């Protein structure tokens, strides 16, 4: 529900430190957050 | 995630998300990705 | 050729509601402690008037 | 020469469900030269009534 970019930002470092914080790590170079891709088990769509 | 698709017509839309990708979380992924490349012909030019 | 131009027969109406309800956190007023000053004066080589 | 507005013939209450206008066919033709030109000659007889 934003188009602005600080909030965003801090979305995703809340996220990432929730996962800091639950004993695991996540790597943000292969981590996806995207409007217009989807990938799952090994299947990839971009834009239908 | 219903599986009830069926598809109609190919169209053109303006991007809602266009400004949101100068965000430090995508330049962030990008510098890694392009590093790892860096790291990787590196590697190769020094065996090599 | 379907592609060929640029579409607008749908509105975005997610778009509207979240541009009203960012509108809806906006600010009017102010809290200050001294009001702003309204009448200034100017002085000359006199002691007496200005 | 300008087109009418995309809404008039069809209104999108929901992102699934929209109205259909009757001719909807004639709609998504595209004039070839001789109907453009026969489009002018209209345009041209209505500007000079006699």
């Amino acid at each position: 529900h934003t188009t602005d970019t600080k909030v965003f930002d801090k979305v995703a470092a809340s996220i990432f430190d929730t996962v800091a914080k639950c004993g695991h790590e996540a790597s943000p170079s292969k981590t996806m957050m995207t409007p217009y891709s989807v990938e799952k088990t090994q299947t990839h769509a971009k834009q239908g | 995630n219903s599986k009830d698709v069926f598809y109609d017509k190919f169209r053109t839309e303006p991007n809602r998300y266009k400004a949101l990708f100068r965000s430090s979380f995508y330049n962030e992924s990008r510098r890694m990705n392009e590093e790892k490349i860096l790291e990787a012909v590196k590697y190769s030019q020094k065996l090599g | 050729t379907a592609t060929r131009e640029v579409d607008f027969t749908v509105p975005d109406v997610q778009k509207i509601l979240d541009d009203i309800k960012a509108l809806a956190a906006e600010q009017v007023y102010k809290i200050v402690k001294v009001p702003s000053i309204s009448f200034r004066h100017i002085v000359m080589q006199s002691r007496d008037r200005v | 020469y300008i087109a009418p507005n995309p809404r008039i013939s069809s209104i999108t209450l929901t992102q699934r469900i929209t109205t259909t206008g009757p001719f909807a066919i004639l709609t998504g033709s595209t004039p070839t030269a001789q109907q453009l030109n026969d489009v002018r000659k209209i345009y041209l007889a209505l500007m000079f009534p006699g």
